[PDB]
C-alpha cells in the first residue's frame, strides 16, 4: 500500500526469491543488479564478502522484537528484560559474538 | 411620533423597548431619513443593526459595530486559539460586508487561521427537502458561527440538533442581536451558547437615557456654537412634505463626535459607535444566562484563563506536560499583531510562580509551541481524532526518583497530574514498570563527541 | 487468512516467534509487541565495483 | 556508463520550450494557460522531474 | 371563499378600469378588490395602508409612481404585493424586500440586451459610463455579469470584454476629465447608464468634448430619451424603449391574471390561514406569506395582454420584449426589436450618427504607444 | 473488493452506500447520499421496483 | 468506442502524440487483466 512504488511493486513480482540466501548467491553470480532486504543483515553479508556493498542511503526506520500472540503477559516481562540488556553492553556482547 | 410632535415641539427624540422585534428599530430609522429627526434608540432590540441605512439619515443606535462585531468574535477565537470554524447565515441583510470582513481579516496576517466552510440557509422556504439539514450535516468543525434573527436561530438548533451538532465536541458563538434579550430563553437553543452584548449589569437603562438626552444636548450645543440656530421641526407628518427643501441638515458631522463626562459616546457615519462598551456572555448548566467577560477599549479581559467545559459521559481530552527541547520543541513569543502564535505552530502555558512566599496560582502564561515531536503529535492527533493540550514543565529537564517519588514529567503522569507527554524520552527498564510505552519512533543511545583538530 | 510464522502463531502452533522480525502496522493489529531489540533498515545491495 | 554530455554548459541555440498547442481559435487557451500556471503554482513540476 | 387584494395607483379612472379588469378574471371562491391613492410622504402612505388597506384583511396590492415605503409594510406583514412602474433598483435584492415582484425589468437589464445588440455589431469594445449609485452598481454588476462569459461551445476575435469602467457624482457640474480619459481610450464606443440632468451634463460635455463625430457609438435604453434631456441629446443617438412600459392598465390587468393564476393553483393546496385584519396588537407574521410568493414565482401565465409573462431568481419579468430605437432629424424612430436571443431589424436602414450607412468598428489601434 | 485489490490494475473505488427501501421518505436521506455519489458511471443492486 | 451523445453541454476532447522517450509509455497491457495497470492510461493505435 503505497500510491509511489505502484509502478514498482508492479514490477517487482517477477524476480523476487524465496530467501534472500539465495539472492545473495544470485547477485554473487550477477544474476541479480539488486536486491531489497534490511540492512543490518546485508551489512553482516557484505561484511563477510568483500564482493558487495551496502546501499548509499538508509530508510524505512524499522526494528525487531519478539513475535508473540495477542495478549499473554509476557510481552512486558519480555521487553523489560530487554531493556534489562540493553541498559549493559549485553547486546554490545552480541556483536562481539556474531 | 407624529402626534407626538403636534401636541409638544420636539427637537429630539428618545426610543426603546424590551422587545426582540428589531423592525421596530428599522421603520423608526426609515423615520430618521424621513423627517430629518435625531432619534436615539438607547436599548433593546431598537438597538439591533439594519444593514446600509439611508444615506440622508440622522439616526444612531448602541450597539456593536457589524466589522467590529465580528471581529470581536475573532477575538474570541484569538483566545483559546479555536482555528477550525465556519459561518451560516440567511438572506439576512450584512452577510456581503460580514463575510468579506471575515476573509479579508483572515489572509493578511503571518496567524495559522484556516477556514473550512460557509453555507447559506433558506429560510424563507419550509422543509421537505431537509436542505437546511443536508449542509448542516455537511459541517465538520467542531465550533461554527450562525448570523441570523433568533426566531430563525428556533427552527435551526431544532434541526441541526436533530442533526447532532449539540454534543461536545460542539459550541456555537453568536453576535449580540442574535439572542438579543437577556432574559428569554427559547429552550431549544444550545447549552452553554456563547455570545457577547453591550453589558447588562453594569450598563444602566436610565443611565442610558442620560447618555442619549446629553448626546443631542451638546450637539445641538454644537450648531449652537458655530450657527447659532436650528431649523424649526416639522410638527406634522402630513406638513412635513413642504419643508424637504426648506431645512438644511448640517447637524451629522457634529452629531458624530461627541466627547462627555469621560466616556466617549461618539458614533460613526455608518450608524455604529466607536468603542461601545461589550461584553461576552455564556450560558451556565442551569440555562440562565451570566456576564462571562467584557470587550472594552478594543481589548479583552476573559473572566477565566482556560475554557470551562464539562464532558458529562463519552473523558476524550487529554493532558501533556513536556520541556522545549532542542531541537525538538519550538517555543516562541506571539507576535504583538495578533496575541497567538502563528501558522501550523501550537500553543502551550507556563506554569511560573512569582514569589516563593506566596502560592497564588493561576500560573499561566501562553507562548508558542512547535517543532518536530510537536508535529508528531500532529499526525497522530489528525490519525486517531482526539483532542490534545501542552504546557510548559515546572520541576527539573527530564525526571528523577530523588528519594520516593518522581520530579518529573513521566512522574507529572504518575500521580495522574497529567494524563500523557512528550519529548526526548529516554526509554528504560527503570522508568519502564511505573509506566506504558510504543513502539519507539527514534533510534538512539548514548554517545560521545569531541572535535578533530 | 494467513501463512507463515505468523500463522502457526494465529493457529497456535507455537507460543513464540523469535526471528528479525518487521515491525509494521498490521500485524500488531493482531500480534503483541515488545521495545526493539534491534534496529535496522532498508537497503539495497549490488556487486562491487571490479 | 557516464560518458556523453552536450557541448559547453548547455547553451542552447533556439531558445524555445514545450507546451501544449490546441485547436486553434479557441477560449480554452488562457483556461489551459492559467491552469499549468497553477502547476508551477504549486511548484508540483518538482515533482515531476523529479519522476 | 373571499379574496381581498389592494392597488393604489394614480387616478380613479384606474380604479374602476381596475374593478371591472377584477370582474374579468371573475370569470377567470370568491374575489374582493380594494384601492387607494398615492401618498405625497412616506408615513400617510402606510397609515391608509393599515387603516384604508391591511384592514381589509388583504392578500396583495398594486403600486405605481421611493415607493418602496409600501414594501416596508408589506414586508413587516411578509405580504407579496405587486405593482407596475419601478425599475429602480431597490427591488433588485430580497436584501430589504423579502417578497416583491415585477412586471417590468429595471433599467439595469437594458445592458443585458445591450451585449448581445454588440453581437449583432460584432464589438470588441466598449465605453462604460455610469455615476455610482445603488443604480448605477446595479448596473456595472449586472453588465460585468454578462461580461464574464466566453464558457463554450463563435466570436472570430478574441471575445468582447470590458475596456475600462468611469465613476463620478451624481448631479455633477462637469464630469470632463473622465471624458478627456476615454479620448486615449482604445476604442471609439460609448455606453452610457446615467439619470436626467446627469444624461444632459454628459450629453453637452461631449459636444465640448467634440466626441459627438464620425465613428463614435452611444449605448443607452429608454430612459435617456425621455424629458428634456432630449432637447439637448446628440445626434442620432441610439436608444431603447421598454415595451409599454409606459402603460399602467394593462400592466395591471395581466398582473391581476397572475395572481388568479395564483390563486386556483394555490389555494387547493392545505394548511392554510388568513392575515390578520387590524395592524395594531399584531406582531405575528403570517405563516404561509413565503410559500404564496414561492407560487408567485412559479407562477408562468401562457396568455396574458402584453403576452407570456416570466421571472428571475428574484422573480422579475424575464424574456420580455423591447422597442429599440434611434434618433433622425431630432426625431426617435423604432429601428429594432429584440425577443431572447436576438435582435430583429426592421426595414428601415439603421442611421448612424456620422455618415450614412457605414457601420463604423471602433477598434481602432492608436499607433502612440 | 476482493477482486480490486488483488491486482497490478490502477482500480480506484471511491464509495458505496447503503440505500433503505423500507421506509418512505421525509429525511430525503436516501436523496441526500445519492447527492454524496461522485462518480461519472456508479453501480446500483436492487428490483426494479426499487 | 462507447457511443455517446452530448446533446447540448461538446465537452470531451480529442488527443494524439507519438510515444517519445522519455516523455511517453506505451506497453503491452498484463494478460492476467487486459487493460493497463496503475496510473498509467489508455491509448489507441490505427
Ligand atoms: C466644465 O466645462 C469646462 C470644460 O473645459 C471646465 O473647464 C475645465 O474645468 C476643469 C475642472 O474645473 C479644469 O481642471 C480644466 O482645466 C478646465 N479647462 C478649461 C479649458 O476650462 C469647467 O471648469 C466646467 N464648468 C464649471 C462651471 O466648472
Ligand atoms: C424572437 O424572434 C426570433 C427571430 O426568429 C426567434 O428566433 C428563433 O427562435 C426559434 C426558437 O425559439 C429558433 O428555432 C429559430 O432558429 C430562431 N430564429 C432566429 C432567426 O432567431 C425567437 O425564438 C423569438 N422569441 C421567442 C421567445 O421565440
Ligand atoms: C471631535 O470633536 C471636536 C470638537 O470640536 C471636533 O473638532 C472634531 O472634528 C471631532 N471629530 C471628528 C472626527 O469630527
Ligand atoms: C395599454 O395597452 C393596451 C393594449 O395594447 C392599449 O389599449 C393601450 O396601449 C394601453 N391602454 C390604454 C387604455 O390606452
Ligand atoms: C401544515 O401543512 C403541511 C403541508 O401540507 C401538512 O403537513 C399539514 O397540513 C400541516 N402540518 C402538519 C404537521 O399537520
Amino acid at each position: 500500500r503505497q500510491v509511489e512504488l505502484s509502478t514498482m511493486y508492479r514490477h517487482m513480482e517477477k524476480h523476487n526469491y524465496e530467501s534472500a540466501a539465495e539472492a545473495i548467491q544470485a547477485v554473487r553470480d550477477n544474476k541479480l543488479h539488486a536486491f531489497i532486504w534490511d540492512s543490518a543483515v546485508l551489512e553482516f553479508e557484505a561484511s563477510q564478502k568483500c564482493d558487495l556493498v551496502t546501499t548509499g542511503e538508509l530508510f524505512f526506520r524499522s526494528g525487531f522484537g519478539i513475535g508473540m500472540r495477542k495478549d499473554s503477559p509476557w510481552k512486558q516481562q519480555v521487553s523489560l528484560s530487554i531493556l534489562k540488556s540493553h541498559e549493559n553492553g549485553f547486546m554490545e556482547d552480541l556483536d562481539k559474538t556474531w | 411620533i407624529c402626534d407626538l410632535m403636534s401636541d409638544r415641539k420636539i427637537q429630539g427624540v428618545v426610543f426603546a423597548d424590551d422587545t426582540d422585534q428589531e423592525a421596530i428599530a428599522q421603520i423608526l430609522d426609515f423615520i430618521s431619513a424621513q423627517t430629518l429627526t435625531p432619534i436615539l434608540g438607547i436599548h433593546g432590540g431598537s438597538s439591533m443593526i439594519m444593514a446600509d441605512k439611508d444615506e440622508s439619515s440622522m439616526f444612531f443606535q448602541f450597539g456593536p459595530s457589524i466589522e467590529q462585531q465580528a471581529s470581536v468574535m475573532l477575538n474570541i477565537m484569538e483566545e483559546y486559539d479555536w482555528y477550525i470554524f465556519s459561518i451560516v447565515t440567511t438572506y439576512f441583510p450584512g452577510y456581503q460586508d460580514f463575510v468579506n470582513k471575515i476573509r479579508s481579516t483572515i489572509e493578511n496576517s503571518f496567524v495559522g487561521w484556516e477556514l473550512e466552510e460557509v453555507l447559506l440557509l433558506d429560510m424563507s422556504l419550509d422543509d421537505g427537502d431537509c436542505k437546511i439539514q443536508n449542509q448542516l450535516k455537511k459541517l465538520q468543525s467542531p465550533i461554527i458561527l450562525l448570523y441570523c434573527t433568533k426566531e430563525e436561530a428556533t427552527y435551526i438548533f431544532e434541526v441541526a440538533n436533530s442533526v447532532g451538532l449539540t454534543g461536545y465536541g460542539y459550541t456555537w458563538i453568536v453576535p449580540s442581536l442574535v439572542a438579543g434579550d437577556t432574559d428569554t430563553v427559547p429552550s431549544e437553543f444550545p447549552t452553554g451558547l456563547i455570545s457577547v452584548s453591550y453589558d447588562e449589569w453594569d450598563y444602566g437603562l436610565p443611565a442610558r437615557v442620560r447618555d442619549g438626552i446629553a448626546i443631542i444636548t451638546t450637539a445641538a450645543s454644537d450648531m449652537l456654537s458655530e450657527h447659532s440656530f436650528i431649523p424649526e421641526p416639522k410638527s406634522s407628518c402630513y406638513n412635513t412634505h413642504e419643508k424637504r427643501i426648506y431645512q438644511s441638515n448640517m447637524l451629522n458631522r457634529y452629531l458624530i463626535n461627541v466627547t462627555f463626562e469621560g466616556r466617549d459616546l461618539s458614533f460613526s457615519e455608518d450608524g455604529y459607535q466607536m468603542h461601545p462598551k461589550l461584553v461576552i456572555i455564556l450560558l451556565n448548566k442551569e440555562r440562565k444566562w451570566e456576564r462571562v467577560g467584557k470587550w472594552k477599549d478594543k481589548s479583552l479581559q476573559m473572566k477565566y484563563y482556560v475554557w470551562p467545559r464539562m464532558c458529562p459521559e463519552t473523558d476524550d481530552h487529554l493532558s501533556i506536560v513536556t520541556l522545549e527541547e532542542a531541537p525538538f520543541v519550538i517555543v516562541e513569543s506571539v507576535d504583538p499583531l495578533s496575541g497567538t502564535c502563528m501558522r501550523n505552530t501550537v500553543p502551550c502555558q507556563k506554569r511560573i510562580i512569582s514569589e516563593n512566599k506566596t502560592d497564588e496560582e493561576p500560573g499561566y502564561i501562553k507562548k508558542c509551541c512547535k517543532g518536530f515531536c510537536i508535529d508528531i503529535l500532529k499526525k497522530i492527533s489528525k490519525s486517531v481524532k482526539f483532542t490534545y493540550d501542552l504546557y510548559l514543565v515546572t520541576n527539573g529537564k527530564h525526571g528523577k526518583k530523588i528519594n520516593g517519588t518522581w520530579n518529573g514529567m513521566i512522574g507529572e503522569v504518575v500521580m495522574k497530574r497529567a494524563y500523557m507527554a512528550v519529548g526526548s524520552l529516554t526509554i528504560n527498564e527503570e522508568r519502564s514498570e511505573v509506566v506504558d510505552f510504543s513502539v519507539p519512533f527514534i533510534e538512539t543511545g548514548i554517545s560521545v563527541m569531541v572535535s578533530r583538530s | 487468512e494467513w501463512n507463515g510464522m505468523m500463522g502457526e502463531l494465529l493457529s497456535g502452533q507455537a507460543d513464540m516467534i523469535v526471528a528479525p522480525l518487521t515491525i509494521n502496522n498490521e500485524r500488531a493489529q493482531y500480534i503483541e509487541f515488545s521495545k526493539p531489540f534491534k534496529y535496522q533498515g532498508l537497503t539495497i545491495l549490488v556487486k562491487k565495483e571490479i | 556508463g557516464c560518458k556523453l554530455v552536450t557541448i559547453g554548459s548547455g547553451k542552447v541555440f533556439a531558445s524555445t520550450g514545450y507546451g501544449i498547442a490546441i485547436q486553434k481559435d479557441s477560449g480554452w487557451k488562457r483556461q489551459v494557460d492559467l491552469a499549468i500556471l497553477q502547476l508551477f503554482g504549486d511548484g508540483e513540476m518538482e515533482e515531476l522531474e523529479a519522476l | 371563499k373571499i379574496v381581498n387584494i389592494g392597488a393604489v395607483l394614480s387616478t380613479r379612472k384606474h380604479e374602476q378600469m381596475f374593478r371591472e379588469a377584477v370582474n374579468q378574471a371573475n370569470k377567470r371562491i370568491q374575489l374582493q378588490a380594494t384601492s387607494v391613492t398615492h401618498k405625497p410622504n412616506a408615513i400617510q402612505m402606510a397609515l391608509s395602508v393599515c387603516e384604508d388597506l391591511i384592514s381589509s384583511q388583504v392578500y396583495a396590492i398594486l403600486v405605481s409612481h421611493t415607493p418602496t415605503p409600501v414594501s416596508y409594510t408589506a414586508g413587516f406583514y411578509r405580504i407579496p404585493v405587486l405593482g407596475l412602474t419601478t425599475r429602480m433598483s431597490i427591488y433588485s435584492d430580497k436584501s430589504i424586500h423579502l417578497s416583491f415582484l415585477r412586471t417590468v425589468p429595471p433599467y439595469s437589464h437594458q445592458s443585458s440586451v445591450w451585449f448581445e445588440m454588440m453581437r449583432v455589431y460584432n464589438w470588441n469594445h466598449i465605453i462604460l459610463l455610469v455615476s455610482d449609485d445603488h443604480e448605477g452598481r446595479a448596473a456595472q454588476k449586472r453588465l460585468e455579469t454578462l461580461l464574464e462569459e466566453r464558457e463554450s461551445k463563435y466570436d472570430n476575435k478574441r471575445g468582447p470584454k470590458a475596456e475600462k469602467v468611469l465613476q463620478f457624482d451624481p448631479g455633477t457640474k462637469n464630469v470632463t476629465a473622465l471624458l478627456m480619459e476615454a479620448r486615449e481610450l482604445e476604442a471609439r464606443v460609448i455606453i452610457l447608464s446615467a439619470s436626467e440632468d446627469d444624461a444632459a451634463t454628459v450629453y453637452r460635455a461631449a459636444a465640448m468634448l467634440d466626441m459627438t463625430g464620425s465613428g463614435y457609438v452611444w449605448l443607452v435604453g429608454e430612459r435617456e430619451i425621455s424629458g428634456n434631456a432630449l432637447r439637448y441629446a446628440p445626434d442620432g443617438i441610439i436608444g431603447l424603449q421598454l415595451i409599454n412600459g409606459k402603460n399602467e392598465s394593462a400592466h395591471i390587468s395581466d398582473a391581476v391574471g397572475v395572481v388568479a393564476q395564483a390563486v386556483h393553483e394555490l389555494l387547493e393546496k392545505e394548511n392554510i390561514t388568513d392575515p390578520p385584519r387590524g395592524c395594531v396588537g399584531n406582531t405575528n407574521i403570517w405563516k404561509t406569506g413565503p410559500l404564496f410568493k414561492r407560487v408567485l414565482m412559479s407562477s408562468k401565465y401562457a396568455d396574458g395582454v402584453t403576452g407570456r409573462v416570466e421571472f428571475n431568481e428574484d422573480g422579475d419579468r424575464k424574456f420580455a420584449q423591447y422597442s429599440i430605437m434611434n434618433l433622425q432629424n431630432r426625431k426617435l424612430v423604432q429601428v429594432g426589436i429584440y425577443n431572447g436571443t436576438h435582435v430583429i431589424p426592421n426595414d428601415r436602414k439603421i442611421i448612424w450618427p456620422g455618415g450614412e450607412t457605414e457601420k463604423p468598428r471602433g477598434y481602432q489601434m492608436s499607433t502612440r504607444l
